[PDB]
């Protein structure tokens, strides 16, 4: 039942989900991006 | 805005205080002559008070006096005894050491014969002075930290005109007695040993004489910050803790991480300020007596930086172009 | 040719130096003793003279650097030496940077 | 001696060296004399906190204090701790502001915190209080500037609190400690003090800024009006310099 | 962690802008929203360093140097590795000193404490400053500030010293100088007078303000006093800091010959007979 | 997995502004490194494509 | 004070004057600027003293 | 999706402020990168467009 | 083993903190010196391969 | 028994199942971009 | 042996950062030593190889 | 034979931590030491042995 | 003889410390003073003898 923060199990689950949700959405635009970059000017 | 505590805008003056006294007696010698001054009362205490005169302060007084004659006795009758010319002169002349031919040996007095007598009396009037540093702390029942700091100065005073002198096997080493003629010896003791910039010790006394000013802006501001809370009584601050110390402290833990106490400021303040010149000594002693060029140090060390530009001017722009023609 | 050839023609004539007058300008003679009470290094530097660049650097830089063919180089060319009697001291780099603020 | 005693290795860069592990070990020495209080770091709950940091804590020193106040060891229990404070986290771990609970200048919590002092007066060499009014003071009178009293006392807003009755100084040092205020019946009952370093003093009139006239009545008081404890002296100071952020939701407020 | 005293203290409110959103501690640190910029400041300019670094083909802290773009370049910006580097970190720099500065503001404010020490901060900025960009803007090109490197910087310093021929015959020089060594003077005898009056010989009683008041009355006759110390040791600290500044903007922008050439005018008065 | 208990630990209002600050750094600090190479530098690249 | 500064004030404006008028009758910039400079010294340091 | 969470952990009035100054610095700082090259000056392209 | 006890010596919070800060300064670390080199530079080596 | 930090003997098992659940996850990536990085340009 | 009782003299949460820092600073500095030397340099073995 | 009272002088912890900073300092010195001198040299030698 | 008294007068805590300093110190200045002759240094010897 460790929590440094207070918020509960649920809470931060619930909390994780949105996280998630914000870092594959600007993965998923770094990875058009670095698509549209390579197909310009590759670096390999 | 707030009173910035920078001059007092209030002032009050009482009895002249002459100071406390024990077993030891300091009154005995002190002057009982008192003055007051209304100008220097603005930023700082306003009473000129009784000064201790005891053995040590005389002769060093008497002393340094006969330095400072012989040295302006020979400053007069350089220019021939003409008080317009001294005068014009004065920040020029000086009285040079002697030349490097004599060695160790006494010189002439022409030659830098008076300059060694002048050193000697000199050299007692500044021993003399923290003698009674040293001696007025311990009949005050105070620590010694007043001649011990006096002490690194006198370090790099020792240095520059009778340590590295002697180990160089030359009285032409010493510094010439001239307010322009010392700056001309700083400069061409840079010169003549490479750059005393790459000195190690020269960058590292550098960094305490740069972190001595950097710390005592920073405590006298950080004093004068909380000095709306006492700050200024350190001492009563050091055996009782008040929210000027706590707040003082606070400032520089959410800032950069790490604080002091009101007494563990005056040891970083201590140290800071010792160690300028007792790595300059240590960087003056080194040099010639062990290098001779720094620069080339710094090369053999690899802390010298390179270059890949060109040199000279032509590889820029032109004359033409730089007159605009 | 060397050095009024240096970068381009430009040479050398009777103007350069006279500029329209009988005697050059910025001619030196030798003020050696300057200081009156003193003998040898203190007695060629202190003062504020013609030839010492508004300092109180040596005043016969000039005589006896280029007149007399006094060494000017004072640095010493490795890390470490063994200072022997007789090498250039900072009053001979005194001397030369004297010389060479008027340079 | 110009020779090296392997590679490049000189008497100049044994000197540095030497110094390196001087300055190492003098860096140690300065940093834990720095420590002599506030350690052990504790937490935002009160609880010793895991991290102590990777200096050790001195060893003890004793100071004799004078006048017969006994002994003094800094490293150990620090007796100007407070107890009770009106403050309430804002979050439930750790590096997060206090929220006061109450009146934060009456609490004394935040800029308006003082410290748990001795509740004795300073005293100087002599072994009388340090800081006495001026109607106590023997020989002590104005010698430059403005004599602030009779002047009447502004406050941050406006408001004239009252006038300046006496100023307390410090007569070992010959220097204005406070001013009295007499607070007029509208805004207080008695008399107030209030630090030189808080106040400005003009022609006219003395100006301090950071309290309200409504703030005036809950300033701290003294027992005595012939001297002030150290602890009355932190609670005063502290009240003040309290109002530089509490006087009004616009100082606490974010200016921009 | 806190202190035995740092909770009572850690109060919302304070801040010049952002409010609470940054209002919080990391470790001992206050984070506001200069702490937050300044942390972006000086990581990207710290990285940047180390970028161009890489590039010049050392990391060896002592060797590594980037230095200003030529002076052909004049006001404007240049290739990033031909000196632009150097500009984007003076950016950098400069926005994480100010922010530094104004995040000491935040601090001092929570405090309830004077704002003197970002003051005396700022006027160590303004030194910094008049050497980076207020000169080299009247000098007309930003080659005249000076490199980023820890020796690299040093030649700078030798190369504009020389460049007026003494720099010693700098008046201004000869103030700030004076500072520095008074300073240095000031903070070991201040220094030096709380330690001996807090640190008496072993066995006798500690000393208050009066021993120490007394002490130099009876040394070199006169006391400044406990607070005037403070005061006037600001002063000669902020005065050093100033006069540097000034002594370097008057190097070059004021005055373009040698520097004892400026003391002609004392030598040849019109008093001194000839 | 069970990553999201990394905020049982860490507070989401200290972190955000953590990685704020972090990925704006990483955005700001990327860019001009491929301005300074020759070869990614996209603003010259336009002049020398245009000739 | 009310007074000093006046003196002072007064002393500094005359130390400008004589500044500008040895420029007027020749002499130089900085050297006027000293006398300026012992001017504002000497007459704001005696009428600071001399008038209270 | 649910991003609206965001103004429960961070203040809306102090977000927008500081986002209003890095939108205008960001903005103004791409400008001037803009007006540094050569191929990107507006203000020069018009004097050397017109002859 | 018996290595989950070093969190009863360390407070997490402060070690991930210590990671992180190290961590991203050892990957910052690596790939400046790669940069450095005139073999894992791949940015020149785009350059030398555009030809 | 011995704790510095307050967490309980169960509740530090609980956090360093999931510390090397990341770690290990971390490092799969980093032998993988080690991998393709080798492919690209070997190092030994 | 009986080397435990280290930990009764220690503080073992003072010892950790210590060696933890020590230990790094001892692996980048024979990392470093190592890229010096022209012999034991990966880098500059590498580019050799590859030619 | 009876040096153990050494420890009713010197304080345990201060002596082990300054015996383990002392020793580190004097066992990298003499590496440093053999790595100056042009025999000891094992960098130098590996490569000399391979060529 | 009765040299005992000596610590009735030194501290034993400040004496051994410096000592301790002072033997190491001096200990290391030797080695480093005969590395520096070029007959007594060991390391320049054994190439010599290679
Ligand atoms: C070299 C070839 C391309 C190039 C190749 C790439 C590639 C490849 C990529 C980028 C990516 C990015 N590039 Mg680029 N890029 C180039 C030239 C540019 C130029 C320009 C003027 O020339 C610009 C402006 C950019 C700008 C950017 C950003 C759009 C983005 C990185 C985001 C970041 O660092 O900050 C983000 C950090 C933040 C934390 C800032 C947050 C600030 C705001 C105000 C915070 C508001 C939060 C508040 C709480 C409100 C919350 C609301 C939420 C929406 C719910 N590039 C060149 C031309 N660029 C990278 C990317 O990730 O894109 C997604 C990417 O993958
Ligand atoms: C071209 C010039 C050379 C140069 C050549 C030197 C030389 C030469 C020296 C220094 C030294 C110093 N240099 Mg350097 N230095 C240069 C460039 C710099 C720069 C810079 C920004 O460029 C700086 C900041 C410095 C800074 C410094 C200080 C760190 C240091 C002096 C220590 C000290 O406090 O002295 C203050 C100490 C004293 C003044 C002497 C003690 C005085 C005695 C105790 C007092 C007696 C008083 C007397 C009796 C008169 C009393 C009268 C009263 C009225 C009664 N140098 C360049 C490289 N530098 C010194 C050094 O090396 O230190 C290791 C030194 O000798
Ligand atoms: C040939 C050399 C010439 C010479 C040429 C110059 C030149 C050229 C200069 C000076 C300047 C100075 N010289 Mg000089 N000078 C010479 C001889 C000397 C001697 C001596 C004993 O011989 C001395 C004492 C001095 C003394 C000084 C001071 C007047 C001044 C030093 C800089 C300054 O004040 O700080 C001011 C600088 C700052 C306050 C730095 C600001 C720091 C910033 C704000 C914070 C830094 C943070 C940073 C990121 C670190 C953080 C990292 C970690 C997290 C902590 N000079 C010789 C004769 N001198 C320098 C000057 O005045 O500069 C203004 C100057 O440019
Ligand atoms: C030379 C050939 C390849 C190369 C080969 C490699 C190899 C091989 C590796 C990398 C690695 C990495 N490379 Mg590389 N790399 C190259 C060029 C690049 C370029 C570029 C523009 O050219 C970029 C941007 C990168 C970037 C990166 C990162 C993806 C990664 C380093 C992570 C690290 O150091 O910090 C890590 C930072 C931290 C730990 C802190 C992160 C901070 C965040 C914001 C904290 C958020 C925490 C918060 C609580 C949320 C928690 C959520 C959790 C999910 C619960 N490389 C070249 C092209 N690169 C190294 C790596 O680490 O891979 C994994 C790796 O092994
Ligand atoms: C009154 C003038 C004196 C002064 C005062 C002063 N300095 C101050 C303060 C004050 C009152 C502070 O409160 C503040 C502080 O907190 O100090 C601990 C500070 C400070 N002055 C400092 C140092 C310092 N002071 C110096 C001098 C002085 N400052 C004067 C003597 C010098 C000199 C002479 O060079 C230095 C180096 C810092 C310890 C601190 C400022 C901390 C700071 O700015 O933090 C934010 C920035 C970073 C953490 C890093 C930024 C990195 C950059 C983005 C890139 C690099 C830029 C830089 C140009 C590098 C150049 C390197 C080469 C030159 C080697
Ligand atoms: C941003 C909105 C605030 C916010 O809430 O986001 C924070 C994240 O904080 C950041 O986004 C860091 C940005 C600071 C850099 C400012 C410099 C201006 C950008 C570069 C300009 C430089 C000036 C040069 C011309 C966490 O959440
Ligand atoms: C580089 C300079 C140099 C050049 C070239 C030069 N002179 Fe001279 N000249 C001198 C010097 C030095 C003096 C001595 C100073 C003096 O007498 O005033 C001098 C003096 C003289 C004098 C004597 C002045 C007197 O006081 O009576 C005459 C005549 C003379 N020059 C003629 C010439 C002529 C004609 C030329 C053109 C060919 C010439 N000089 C070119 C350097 C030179
Ligand atoms: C036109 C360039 C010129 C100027 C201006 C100049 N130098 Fe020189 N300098 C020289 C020449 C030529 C020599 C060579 C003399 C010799 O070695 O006989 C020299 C030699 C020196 C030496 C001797 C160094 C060594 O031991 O070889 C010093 C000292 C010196 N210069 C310092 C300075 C200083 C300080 C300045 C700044 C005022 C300066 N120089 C400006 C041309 C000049
Ligand atoms: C020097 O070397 C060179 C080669 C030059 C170099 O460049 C080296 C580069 C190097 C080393 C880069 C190393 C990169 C690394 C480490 C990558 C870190 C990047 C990471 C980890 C990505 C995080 C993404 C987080 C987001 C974007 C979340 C979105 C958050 C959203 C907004 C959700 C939150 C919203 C809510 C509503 C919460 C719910 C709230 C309640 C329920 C209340
Ligand atoms: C100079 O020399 C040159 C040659 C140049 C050089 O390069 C020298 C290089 C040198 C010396 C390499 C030095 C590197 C070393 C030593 C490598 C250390 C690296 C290590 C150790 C890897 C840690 C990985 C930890 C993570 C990444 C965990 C992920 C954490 C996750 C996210 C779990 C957290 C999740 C939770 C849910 C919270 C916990 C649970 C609860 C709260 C329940
Ligand atoms: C300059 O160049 C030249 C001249 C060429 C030069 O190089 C000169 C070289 C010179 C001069 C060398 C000077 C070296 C000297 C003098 C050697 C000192 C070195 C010594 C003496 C070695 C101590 C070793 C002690 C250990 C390793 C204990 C280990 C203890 C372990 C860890 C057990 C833990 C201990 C406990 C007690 C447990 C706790 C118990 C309870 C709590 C019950
Ligand atoms: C109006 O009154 C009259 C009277 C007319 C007058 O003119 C007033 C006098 C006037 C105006 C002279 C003004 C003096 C001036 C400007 C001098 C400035 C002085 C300066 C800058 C000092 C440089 C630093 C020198 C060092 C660093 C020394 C250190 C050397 C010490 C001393 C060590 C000892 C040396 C020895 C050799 C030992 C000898 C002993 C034996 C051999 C036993």
């Amino acid at each position: 039942d460790l929590s440094f923060t207070g918020l509960t199990d649920e809470q931060a689950q619930e909390l994780h989900s949105v996280y998630m949700s914000g870092l594959w959405l600007f993965s998923a635009v770094a990875v058009v991006a670095h698509l549209a970059t390579f197909i310009w000017r590759p670096w390999f | 805005p707030e009173y910035q505590n920078i001059f007092t805008q209030v002032q009050v003056q009482g009895p002249a205080e002459l100071g406390v006294d024990n077993e030891n007696n300091l009154t005995e010698e002190r002057t009982t002559g008192t003055g007051f001054s209304q100008l220097i009362g603005w930023i700082g205490n306003a009473q000129l008070g009784p000064i201790y005169l005891g053995w040590f302060g005389i002769i060093s007084l008497v002393t340094g006096t006969l330095w400072f004659n012989i040295v302006g006795f020979n400053m007069l009758s350089q220019v021939g005894y003409s008080i317009p010319e001294f005068i014009r002169q004065l920040f020029w002349l000086a009285l040079e050491p002697p030349s490097p031919e004599y060695g160790l040996r006494m010189p002439p007095l022409d030659d830098g014969g008076w300059f060694i007598i002048a050193s000697f009396f000199l050299l007692v009037s500044v021993i003399s002075w923290w003698l009674r540093s040293y001696q007025l702390a311990e009949m005050h029942k105070m620590g010694k930290h007043v001649a011990w700091a006096f002490a690194a100065a006198i370090w790099l005073f020792l240095v520059l005109g009778l340590f590295r002198p002697i180990l160089m096997g030359s009285w032409s080493e010493a510094v010439p007695y001239g307010i322009f003629p010392h700056l001309d010896w700083t400069t061409a003791f840079s010169i003549r040993y490479g750059n005393l910039y790459y000195n190690p010790f020269h960058a590292l006394s550098i960094v305490f004489l740069y972190g001595s000013v950097l710390l005592f802006a920073m405590h006298g501001a950080t004093i004068l910050a909380v000095t709306r809370f006492g700050g200024d009584r350190e001492l009563e601050q050091i055996y009782d803790r008040g929210t000027a110390s706590e707040r003082a402290g606070l400032f520089w833990r959410w800032t950069m991480g790490f604080n002091a106490t009101m007494e563990g400021i005056h040891r970083w303040a201590w140290w800071f300020a010792v160690l300028t010149p007792i790595t300059g000594g240590i960087g003056i002693l080194l040099t010639g007596t062990v290098v001779d060029n720094w620069f080339l140090w710094a090369v053999e060390h690899n802390f010298a930086p390179d270059y890949t530009q060109d040199y000279g001017y032509e590889a820029y722009t032109t004359y033409d172009g730089f007159l605009g023609r | 040719a060397g050095h009024v050839y240096a970068n381009a023609e430009v040479g050398v004539t009777c103007f350069t130096c006279h500029r329209g007058q009988a005697v050059p300008s910025e001619v030196w003679y030798r003020i050696d003793p300057v200081t009156e009470n003193t003998s040898g290094w203190a007695s060629v530097q202190n003062r504020a003279t013609s030839l010492s660049q508004f300092t109180s650097l040596p005043s016969d830089a000039l005589y006896q650097y280029l007149l007399n063919y006094e060494q000017i180089a004072v640095h010493d060319l490795e890390s470490r030496v063994e200072t022997l009697p007789g090498d250039p001291t900072w009053q001979n780099t005194e001397r030369t940077y004297s010389l060479m603020n008027y340079f | 001696m110009e020779e090296t005693f392997f590679g490049n290795f000189d008497l100049a860069s044994l000197s540095l060296w030497l110094f390196y592990g001087f300055f190492a070990l003098l860096i140690y020495y300065l940093q834990t004399e720095n420590m002599r209080e506030g350690y052990p770091l504790e937490d935002d709950d009160g609880n010793t906190a895991a991290n102590q940091g990777p200096f050790p804590l001195p060893k003890e020193k004793t100071f004799k204090l004078q006048h017969g106040r006994g002994e003094l060891t800094l490293p150990g229990e620090d007796v100007q701790r407070r107890d009770n404070l009106a403050l309430r986290k804002t979050a439930h771990g750790n590096g997060f502001p206090m929220e006061p609970t109450g009146d934060p200048m009456l609490d004394g919590v935040g800029p308006a915190s003082w410290s748990k002092r001795r509740d004795v007066p300073e005293l100087d060499a002599h072994g009388h209080p340090k800081i006495v009014p001026m109607s106590a003071a023997e020989g002590f009178g104005v010698s430059a500037g403005t004599d602030p009293r009779g002047l009447p006392v502004m406050a941050g807003d406006g408001e004239i609190v009252g006038l300046v009755s006496d100023m307390w100084i410090d007569e070992a040092e010959q220097l204005v400690r406070y001013l009295e205020i007499e607070l007029d019946p509208e805004w207080g009952d008695g008399k107030r003090l209030v630090q030189r370093e808080m106040v400005r003093i003009k022609s006219d009139r003395v100006k301090v800024r950071s309290i309200y006239g409504k703030h005036f009545k809950n300033v701290p008081k003294t027992k005595s009006p012939n001297q002030v404890t150290l602890l009355e002296e932190d609670k005063i100071m502290a009240y003040y310099a309290g109002g530089t952020l509490y006087a009004d939701e616009s100082r606490l407020e974010p200016q921009l | 962690a806190l202190l035995s005293f740092e909770r009572k203290y850690r109060v919302r409110g304070g801040t010049l802008i952002g409010g609470d959103l940054f209002d919080f501690w990391v470790g001992p640190f206050y984070v506001g929203f200069f702490g937050v910029t300044t942390a972006f400041f000086a990581l990207l300019g710290t990285i940047l360093i180390f970028w161009g670094a890489s590039q010049q083909g050392t990391f060896n802290p002592w060797l590594i140097n980037i230095a200003p773009p030529d002076l052909s370049y004049g006001l404007g910006m240049a290739p990033l590795m031909e000196g632009g580097l150097w500009q984007i970190i003076t950016i950098c720099a400069i926005g994480a000193f100010v922010s530094w500065a104004l995040r000491e503001v935040e601090i001092c404010r929570k405090l309830g404490m004077g704002y003197h020490v970002p003051f005396a901060f700022s006027v160590a900025i303004f030194a910094y400053v008049t050497l980076v960009v207020f000169r080299p803007l009247l000098m007309g090109a930003w080659g005249h500030g000076f490199p980023y490197g820890i020796w690299s910087h040093l030649d700078w310093v030798s190369n504009t010293g020389y460049a007026y021929l003494h720099f010693h015959y700098n008046p201004a020089h000869m103030i700030a100088v004076t500072f520095f060594f008074t300073t240095t003077l000031a903070l070991a005898l201040h220094g030096a007078l709380v330690l001996s009056a807090a640190n008496p010989p072993k066995g006798e009683e500690v000393k208050g303000p009066d021993n120490e008041d007394t002490f130099f009355r009876d040394f070199i006759g006169y006391s400044i006093g406990t607070l005037g110390i403070h005061r006037v040791g600001l002063l000669l600290a902020l005065n050093a800091g100033f006069w540097s500044a000034v002594c370097i903007i008057i190097s070059g922008p004021v005055w373009t010959k040698g520097w004892p050439e400026w003391w002609n005018w004392w030598l040849e008065m019109p008093i001194w007979p000839s | 997995s069970k990553f999201y208990k990394i905020w049982l630990i860490f507070d989401p209002r200290r972190v955000f502004v953590a990685q704020g600050v972090f990925l704006f750094l990483l955005a700001a600090m990327i860019h001009l490194v491929l301005l300074s190479t020759e070869h990614f530098n996209w603003f010259e690249l336009a002049a020398a494509n245009a000739a | 004070m009310t007074c000093t500064i006046t003196c002072w004030g007064i002393g500094v404006l005359l130390g400008i004057m004589t500044t500008v008028g040895l420029m007027v009758v020749g002499w130089s910039f900085l050297q006027g600027a000293f006398m300026g400079v012992l001017a504002w010294l000497i007459v704001g340091g005696v009428l600071a003293v001399a008038v209270c």
